[PDB]
């Protein structure tokens, strides 16, 4: 049940930022995908919205 | 063709044994294989498709 997708790295601490849904996604393996082992790598991402 | 990317979901290559054999038939199709396969110059209908 985990929801909260902030390893703490991401901006959305911010008092600009506004509503969001903090989403996760799956990624690839290699060497071109990032990593150095066939594995489904963690990519977490984050949308919003502006004014 | 190593796991930890690759997906199949079941039933692409089948076995086959009658003593102490286990011989394995190939059941894959290539690209040229299905139906409406079309080449690079195309002129389906009105369109036509170059390169
Ligand atoms: C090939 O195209 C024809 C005409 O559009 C269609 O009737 C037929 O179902 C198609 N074949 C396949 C395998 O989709």
């Amino acid at each position: 049940s985990t929801s909260n997708s902030f390893s703490d790295d991401w901006a959305g601490k911010m008092d600009r930022a506004g509503l969001g849904f903090s989403g996760c996604s799956d990624g690839c393996g290699g060497a071109a995908c990032g990593c150095f082992n066939a594995a489904p790598s963690c990519i977490f991402w984050r949308k919003w919205v502006e004014n | 063709i190593k796991k930890d990317g690759c997906i199949w979901n079941a039933d692409l290559v089948g076995i086959e044994l009658r003593v102490d054999d286990a011989v394995c038939y190939s059941k894959i199709t290539s690209v040229e294989a299905v139906a409406n396969y079309s080449a690079i110059p195309t002129t389906i209908g009105g369109l036509r498709f170059e390169r």
